[PDB]
């Protein structure tokens, strides 16, 4: 019964902003690490935005340095992830991933396997 | 599919866990250990059952 | 001060599962042998499960072999009742009863007088 859920899709202008939410049910998403992952039509899956258990460690892909904000509510049993300053080369559809960390370390910067997947919501930045 | 009350090809047919569990299922991944260039076809599945 | 008390009741896909428990408060439930029974809209109360005091004999209704599975912790004071494969045939209340052997023979096929009841909790199966 263990689901994860995104939300907050759509069609939005370039240099417009936009948010989505990715919730759980079934189970109790504060002590997974939480990580954004995207495929844009013709490349492959790519990390964008990881943020820790707790919250205290984040990571983003470069690409997205200075536009992309995660935060997460242990107690809504939600992790959020802010989109400003979105480009046409952020069109692809939107994934949420849950996990426990494969290594050694706090920081969340490496990947690896992702227990839980959703269905995802697509993002679209045209105009 | 490996969790009590679930059902699949493997969790119906390979092997069945019943709803009154007490334990751990732990998993991780063997990509640079279970995986060749041409491919590891040493692990069989069943798809078919009576 | 002797309670019988259904929980986990609720609305299901068919196809579906769900997990219903029988709690007792005021009393050792472990002795007594417990059956879960149910009432169809316009239908009488049939057995669907029972199992022994120590757990070691089971019964179940034809309709439901192969779907329901019945089991007690003794050290939790709790029967378990879960459902699998989830028809709208099962659209009922149902209700757990404590009670004791009236009979000869270790198995609970027959029914007897039913001692102690709960207040019943709905499982409705419609999609």
């Amino acid at each position: 019964q263990v689901q994860l859920q995104e939300s907050g899709g759509g069609l939005v202008q370039p240099g417009g902003s936009l948010r989505l939410s990715c919730a759980a049910s079934g189970f109790t998403l504060d002590y997974y690490a939480i990580g954004w992952f995207r495929q844009a039509p013709g490349k492959e899956r790519e990390g964008v935005s990881c943020i820790s258990s707790s919250g205290g460690r984040t990571n983003y892909a470069d690409s997205v340095k200075g536009r992309f904000t995660i935060s997460r509510d242990n107690t809504k049993n939600t992790v959020y992830l802010q989109m400003n300053s979105l480009k046409p080369e952020d069109t692809a559809v939107y994934y949420c991933a849950a996990w426990e960390a494969s290594r050694w370390y706090c920081p969340l910067q490496f990947s690896a396997d992702f227990s839980s997947w959703g269905q995802g919501t697509q993002v679209t930045v045209s105009s | 599919q490996i969790a009590p009350g679930q059902t699949g090809k493997i969790a119906d047919y390979n092997y069945k866990l019943p709803d009154d569990f007490t334990g751990c299922v732990i998993a991780w991944n063997s990509n640079n250990l279970d995986s060749k260039v041409g491919g590891n076809y040493n692990y069989l599945y069943r798809l078919f059952r009576k």
